[PDB]
C-alpha cells in the first residue's frame, strides 16, 4: 500500500477543536485567537467570493474552505390566517393539533394565546383583543367537548416549539417552527429569538420551592384538566423529568384532591388528570428576563427566556 | 545510596510486504486503484470440448462449447486506531518551551507509531484475508485424493 | 510451543498444559539412559534432543 | 446398578487440534488491490477513533480447485473426551412433571 | 488459522443384550457367575488421559 | 465523522435477492457491532427472532434497545452499504414497511420488532443462510394501541382455548381487529391459533401481564397496610383484607417477582428507541428525523 | 470545547491519600458546580450524605439528578482534576467501582447514591477535612432490583427473613446494602404516590386475565406459575365470578399503559448512561449521557 | 502490532506493553584464619637465622 497517499488523508482528518489557547495580552487582538473565537455563518450573499469564504458548501457543518453547535431541523407548515395573527412575535412555543382528518394539508397550530379561547370558550383582554372570534378556531378542533369530556386531549397535541419566521400570507399563512435544536433566526440580518410566554401562565418552580446550581434549566408545559377547564401552566425548572413529574405529583396533590371533591369519576378515564411535556433546555442564569408584549390597545407581561435550545419531549400523565 | 537505571530498550517492529512473502507466489496482483466503483466483476472462458470419432452405434455428439463465468467476489477490511485528544492538542499547538518541544516531539512520534500501526495493521490483515480466501477455497485432500 | 499457548490461558488449555506435563514427566523425562536401549540410534536421539 | 429396559448409546463429539498442511498452485487468483482510506467514526473528549477502510477483490483464474488443505499432525486432544452428560433439565428449562 | 480444530462425532452403545446362542472367544476369563444369565450394564470407556 | 458501515456477504447474492433488498432500501435495522465492517450473522434481529427456537417480545425489545440501529442506504451485490443513526444529527428515512401506516410529520416514531408475522418485514437469503428480519417502523400512538389490541387478543385466544363459553370470537375480533388513528382506520393480523403453553409470540408478556394483574391486589393491599381514607374507599371490595392469613416470606416473594414484572413491562410499555420525525412528505414517502 | 474542572484544594494531599485517589481513576463524581474551577466542599455526595446515622436516599437522588456528573481523570498535591459530563459528548467511565459488579456489553448503567455502606465507597482527605463520597455506577437491571430492595424493606420494616431480602444477589458473590430505618418526608411521600397508583390501578384492573390465570393454574404447571404452589388466590377468585366484556377492558387497557408508564417513571429517577463497547480486560466502557 | 479484521469483532487498537526488570544482589564470605603466633613474627624483626 502506500503511507505517502495516507499521510495526506490523516493530515486532512487531524484537527479537532482549538480548546486552549496561552494568550499573552488582550490588546493585540493576534490572528491565533482570531481563528479560535470566529463562528462560520449559516447564510451568505449568492455570489463566488462570498460563498467560497464563507462556506455554506461543506458538508455536516459548515468550515471556510464537534463544536458543541448543530444546525436546527425546522417544522413547517400552512395555516389559515384566520387562526394565526401576523402581529404576534417570533418567539413564541406553538401548539400544533391533530385533526382526526386523514388528508388535510393545512394545519391547525395554536398560539397559547389564541389556545387560551378554546379553553374559556391581563391574559384574556389581550386574548379576546388578539383572536376575536372563538368560531374561527373552535372549527380547527371541530369536536372539543367530546374530546376533553373523554380526557383524550393531552395525547392530540404535538408542541411544536418555539416560531422562528412567520411570512405575512394573505389568505392561507405559512409559518416556520424550530422544533429541534437551537432557535435562531432565518434572516440575512441574524438576530436572537426568545421564546415569549405570557406571565399568567407562567409559573416558575425553582422559586416556587424557595442548593447546587445546574448548568441548564427547561422548561415545561402542562396541559391540566381542572373543573373549571383546561389550563395551560408552562413549569421552569432545573431537574430531572422524572424529578418533574413527582414534584408535579406533590404540587397537584391539592388540586387531584379537590377534582374528587367537585366531581366523582364516575367512568375509569376521568382520573387522568393532565399531562406534562417538556420544551428543552436553557442557561438558568441569564434566563427568562421580563418584559411585555404590546398590541394596539392594551398590554400584557410576557417572559423572555433568551437563547433557547428546544427539545421536545412525550406526553407524561401526572395524575 | 541511589537507584542505577540500566536501559530502556523497545522492539523495532518489523514490516512485511505482500510482494515480499512467499504467499503472492499463489497470486496475481494489480492495481485497481478506485476499487469501490466495481461493482462487480466478470471473467468468462470460452471451452470448446473437442470429441472423438466413434465407430459403432452411438448417439454422436456435435460441436460442443462450454461458455463459464466466474464473478468476483469483493472484501473490505477494517481495523482502528485510537489517538488521545492531548497529544492532538499537542500537535495543532506550537512550542516556544523546551518540556513543551519534549512533548512536541513525543506527540509526533505517537503519531507516527500510530499511523504505522494503521499501515501494518492493514498489510497483516490483507495477507490474512488472502490465506482466508485461500482456506474457504480448498477442499480437503480426503477429497481430492479421489476428485482429482 | 505457542501451538497451544496462541489463544491465551483459558481454564481447560491449562488443564491439558498439566496433562502434557504429566505425559512428558512419564515418557521423555531421562533422555540419556532410555538411549542404551536404541543402541545405533544413539547419536541422532540425543542430537534431536 | 441393574439393567433396565432400554440400552441407550451415547455420542460425544471432540475436538482435536490439528495443524494442517496448505497448497494452493502458482497464479490461482487474481487480486485487485484498492487504495487505503482513512476515515475518523468518533469525536469524543478523550481520543478520536480513527478507522482505516480497505478493499480488494479476488477472482480465480482456474475453473477447477487450486489449493487443498490436510491436516498433518495431530498437536492434541484439547478436550477430555470423558463422561459429562448434558442435563435435559437446562436445555428444556421450561419442562416439568405434575408435581 | 491453520491451527483449526477437527470435531469427530464418537459413539458406543451401553448395556445390549447379547444373542442367546452365547459364546466366548477367547479363554481366561472366567466371570465366577452363571454366564447364561449374564446382562451387561457399564460402559466403561477410556479417557484422553 | 463517517457512519460507512460495510457489511460483507460471504456468497454473492442472487437475483431475487437483490430484488427484494432494494425494496427495503431506506429502511433501517439493528447493527449488533458498531464498527467499520461486518459480517452478515450480525444483521438484523435475525439470531433473536429465529425461526427455530420460540420468540419473545422481550428479548427482542432488550436486544433492540441495548443495540445500536442503521438505515440501509445502498446495496449492490455483495455489500450493504449502511449507515447508523447517532444521537448527533437527523436522518432521511422511507417507511416501506408491510402493513402500512400511514405517517404524519411532527409525530413521535418508535421501531419494533415485527408482531403481524415473520414473512411480511423479513428478507430470506438464499445465497448465505441468514434471515434478515426488519423491525417494524410505526408511529408512537398507533404502536402502543397494537400492542394493547395483541396483548387482549393473546389473553382472550387464551381464556377460549381453556374454555368456550368465556369470551366470544365474533366480539373480540370485532373490536381488537381494528386500529382507528386520525380517521385512518387499518385492520390488524391476528394469529388466531398460536397453541397452548405459550411456543409462540406475546405469550409471556400476556403471562407477564396476568401475574401482576394477579399479584396487585396483594400488593395495593399490602402498600396501604405499610401506610389513607381516599386509597381505601374507591375499592369497594378489595379493602376487605385478609393480610393476616398470608405468611410474610410468602409476601415478600409475590413483592418481589411483582416488583419485577411490573418494571418489566412498565419499561416494555415505554417504546424503544422512540424516534422523533420532523416533516413527513408522503409525495416520496421520505421522512426527516433524528434519533431522540 | 474544552470540558476540564481543575479542583484547586485546600491545603495538600497526603501520600496514603494520593494512592487511594489513583484507585478511583475514571469514576463519575458530581459536583454542585458547573464551572471552570472549584473547592472540595461540594464535590462528591458528601454535602447530603455527610456523617450522619440516618441516610436519605431520596434527597441523595435529588442531589444527583439536578447536579451535573464528571469523571474523574488525574490527581496530583493540591489538584485532583476532573473531566465535565454534559449531554451530546461521549465519555470513557471506567469501572474501578469497589463492589464489583461487572457490566454488560453496550448496556445501560445508572449512577446511585451508595447503599453498600459509606466506608465501602469513601476517600477519607483527614488533610482537608472533607469525605469525598463516591456515587455507586451499577447495570440497570441490578439498579431497579436495588431500588424495589430499599422500598421493600422500607415497607416491610415499618410494616412488621428481612435480611434475606436486605440482600442483594448478583451471580459472582452476594453482596448486603446498608438500609436505613426511615428515609424522610420525600420516601413517605413517594410511598403515598405509591400508594395512590395502586390503589387506581386496583380499581381499574380487568377481569379476564384472572381467568386466565384461574383457569391456568388448575391446568399448566409452568415456570411462572410455580409460584402460587397449586393454590388460586382469595381475591382473584372471587373477582373472577363475574362475565366478560372485550371492550370495557379495552378502555381498563387504554389507562393501564398510560399510569404503568408514570409508574415506571417513578424508579427511573437518577440518571442513565449510555455505554458501549465494554471490556472486562481494559475496564473501561465508552459512555456518553442519555 | 495487531492485524486488521474483515469480520466484525471488537478490534484492539494500539497496544503497548510495560514490563521492568529488577536486579538480584548475592553476598559471599567465607572465614579463612590467621593464627596470632605468625601474625607477631611477621610484625616483629628476626636477626637470627
Amino acid at each position: 500500500v502506500d503511507r505517502r497517499r495516507l499521510q495526506r488523508r490523516i493530515a486532512g482528518l487531524l484537527p479537532p477543536p482549538a480548546r486552549r489557547l496561552n494568550i499573552s495580552r488582550g490588546s493585540e487582538f493576534t490572528r491565533d485567537v482570531r481563528g479560535l473565537v470566529e463562528e462560520h455563518a449559516q447564510a451568505s450573499s449568492l455570489s463566488a467570493a462570498a460563498v467560497w469564504r464563507a462556506g455554506l458548501l461543506a458538508p455536516g457543518e459548515v468550515a471556510v474552505a464537534w463544536s458543541g453547535w448543530r444546525p436546527p431541523v425546522f417544522g413547517d407548515f400552512l395555516i389559515h390566517a384566520s387562526s394565526f395573527n401576523n402581529a404576534e412575535a417570533t418567539g413564541t412555543p406553538l401548539f400544533q393539533f391533530k385533526q382526526s382528518d386523514p388528508f388535510s394539508g393545512v394545519d391547525a397550530v395554536f398560539t397559547p394565546l389564541s389556545l387560551f379561547i378554546l379553553m374559556n370558550h391581563g391574559l384574556t383582554r389581550m386574548a379576546n383583543l388578539l383572536y376575536d372570534s372563538p368560531a374561527t378556531l373552535a372549527d380547527l378542533v371541530p369536536d372539543f367537548g367530546r374530546l376533553v369530556a373523554d380526557r383524550r386531549f393531552h395525547n392530540f397535541i404535538t408542541p411544536v416549539g418555539p416560531l422562528v419566521e412567520n411570512i405575512k400570507s394573505t389568505y392561507l399563512n405559512k409559518i416556520t417552527t424550530v422544533v429541534h435544536g437551537p432557535v435562531v433566526s432565518k434572516a440575512i440580518p441574524r438576530s436572537t429569538v426568545k421564546v415569549t410566554v405570557p406571565q399568567e401562565a407562567f409559573v416558575d418552580l425553582d422559586a416556587w420551592l424557595s442548593q447546587p446550581c445546574p448548568a441548564d434549566a427547561r422548561l415545561y408545559v402542562a396541559l391540566t384538566y381542572e373543573e373549571a377547564g383546561p389550563r395551560f401552566t408552562f413549569f421552569q425548572s432545573s431537574r430531572g423529568h422524572c424529578q418533574i413529574m413527582n414534584i408535579l405529583r406533590i404540587y397537584y396533590s391539592p388540586s387531584i384532591m379537590h377534582r374528587y371533591a367537585v366531581v366523582q369519576p364516575l367512568h375509569i378515564e376521568e382520573l387522568t388528570f393532565g399531562a406534562v411535556a417538556c420544551l428543552g433546555t436553557f442557561s438558568a442564569t441569564d434566563g427568562w428576563r421580563r418584559s411585555a408584549f404590546n398590541y394596539r390597545g392594551s398590554s400584557l407581561p410576557v417572559v423572555e427566556i433568551d437563547s433557547f435550545y428546544s427539545n421536545v419531549s412525550d406526553w407524561e400523565v401526572i395524575l | 545510596k541511589f537507584e542505577v537505571l540500566l536501559g530502556v530498550y523497545t522492539n523495532a517492529i518489523q514490516y512485511v510486504r505482500f510482494l515480499e512473502t512467499a504467499l503472492a507466489v499463489s497470486c496475481v496482483n494489480t492495481e485497481f486503484k478506485d476499487l469501490s466503483r466495481m461493482t462487480d466483476g466478470k471473467i468468462q472462458f470460452r471451452i470448446s470440448v473437442p470429441t472423438i470419432a466413434h465407430g459403432d452405434g452411438r448417439r454422436p455428439s456435435k460441436q460442443r462449447t462450454f461458455i463459464v463465468v466466474k464473478n468476483c467476489h469483493k472484501h473490505h477490511i477494517s481495523t482502528e486506531m485510537e489517538l488521545s485528544m492531548l497529544d492532538l492538542e499537542i500537535l495543532h499547538s506550537i512550542p516556544e518551551t523546551p518540556v513543551e518541544y519534549a512533548e512536541y516531539v513525543g506527540a509526533v512520534k505517537t503519531v507516527a507509531s500510530a499511523l504505522q500501526f494503521g499501515v501494518d495493521a492493514l498489510e497483516r490483515g490483507l495477507i490474512n484475508t488472502v490465506l482466508s480466501v485461500k482456506l474457504r477455497h480448498a477442499p480437503p485432500m480426503f477429497i481430492l485424493q479421489t476428485l482429482a | 510451543d505457542p501451538t497451544f499457548t496462541e489463544r491465551g490461558f483459558s481454564k481447560t488449555v491449562k488443564s491439558d498444559l498439566i496433562a502434557m506435563f504429566k505425559r512428558h514427566l512419564l515418557e521423555h523425562s531421562f533422555f540419556l539412559d532410555r538411549a542404551e536401549n536404541m543402541g545405533s540410534g544413539f547419536s541422532q536421539y540425543v542430537r534431536s534432543r | 446398578k441393574i439393567h433396565p429396559g432400554v440400552a441407550m448409546t451415547v455420542v460425544r463429539t471432540d475436538e482435536i487440534l490439528s495443524e494442517n498442511i496448505l497448497f494452493s498452485s502458482r497464479a490461482s487468483t487474481s487480486m485487485f488491490i484498492g487504495t487505503p482510506n482513512v476515515s475518523r467514526r468518533e469525536a469524543r473528549v478523550d481520543a478520536v477513533t480513527f478507522e482505516v477502510h480497505h478493499e480488494m477483490a479476488s477472482i480465480d483464474t482456474g475453473l477447477s480447485y487450486s489449493s487443498t488443505m490436510t491436516p498433518a499432525r495431530v498437536a492434541a486432544i484439547t478436550t477430555d473426551m470423558g463422561i459429562h452428560t448434558q442435563d435435559f433439565f437446562s436445555v428444556f428449562p421450561a419442562e416439568a412433571f405434575g408435581n | 488459522p491453520l491451527n483449526r480444530r477437527m470435531q469427530y462425532s464418537y459413539y458406543f452403545p451401553v448395556g445390549l443384550f447379547m444373542p442367546n446362542p452365547k459364546y466366548t472367544t477367547s479363554a481366561a476369563i472366567k466371570m465366577l457367575d452363571n454366564p447364561t444369565q449374564q446382562l451387561p450394564v457399564e460402559a466403561w470407556i477410556v479417557n484422553k488421559n | 465523522m463517517d457512519l460507512k458501515v460495510v457489511v460483507s456477504l460471504s456468497s454473492r447474492l442472487y437475483t431475487d435477492e437483490i430484488a427484494k433488498m432494494q425494496q427495503r432500501i431506506g429502511c433501517i435495522l439493528p447493527l449488533a457491532s458498531t464498527h467499520g465492517t461486518q459480517n452478515v450473522q450480525g444483521l438484523g434481529l435475525g439470531q433473536v427472532y429465529s425461526l427455530e427456537t420460540v420468540p419473545d417480545y422481550v428479548s427482542m425489545y432488550n436486544y433492540l434497545s441495548d443495540c445500536t440501529l442503521a438505515v440501509l442506504d445502498e446495496v449492490s451485490v455483495d455489500s450493504l452499504i449502511l449507515t447508523k443513526i447517532v444521537p448527533g444529527q437527523t436522518y432521511a428515512i422511507k417507511n416501506k414497511y408491510q402493513p402500512f401506516f400511514q405517517w404524519h410529520g411532527t409525530g413521535s416514531l418508535s421501531v419494533m420488532p415485527p408482531v403481524f408475522g415473520r414473512e411480511h418485514a423479513t428478507v430470506k437469503l438464499e445465497s448465505n443462510d441468514v434471515d434478515i428480519v426488519f423491525p417494524m417502523v410505526l408511529p408512537t400512538p398507533i404502536a402502543e394501541e397494537v400492542l394493547q389490541k395483541i396483548l387482549l387478543f393473546n389473553v382472550y385466544s387464551r381464556v377460549v382455548m381453556q374454555a368456550p363459553g368465556n369470551a366470544d370470537m365474533l366480539d373480540v375480533h370485532m373490536h381488537l381487529g381494528s386500529v382507528s388513528y386520525l380517521g385512518h382506520h387499518y385492520e390488524l393480523a391476528l394469529p388466531e391459533v398460536p397453541g397452548p403453553l405459550g411456543l409462540a409470540l406475546l405469550d409471556n408478556l400476556s403471562l407477564y401481564f396476568c401475574i401482576m394483574v394477579t399479584l396487585l391486589p396483594r400488593a395495593s393491599m399490602r402498600l396501604v397496610r405499610g401506610l389513607n381514607l381516599f386509597q381505601e374507599m374507591v375499592p369497594d371490595e378489595i379493602a376487605r383484607i385478609d393480610l393476616d392469613d398470608l405468611s410474610v416470606a410468602d409476601d415478600l416473594s409475590r413483592m418481589r417477582v411483582m416488583m419485577t414484572y411490573l418494571q418489566s413491562l412498565a419499561s416494555l410499555f415505554n417504546l424503544g428507541p422512540r424516534l422523533a420525525t420532523a416533516a413527513y412528505s408522503q409525495e416520496t414517502l421520505t421522512a426527516t428525523c433524528w434519533l431522540r
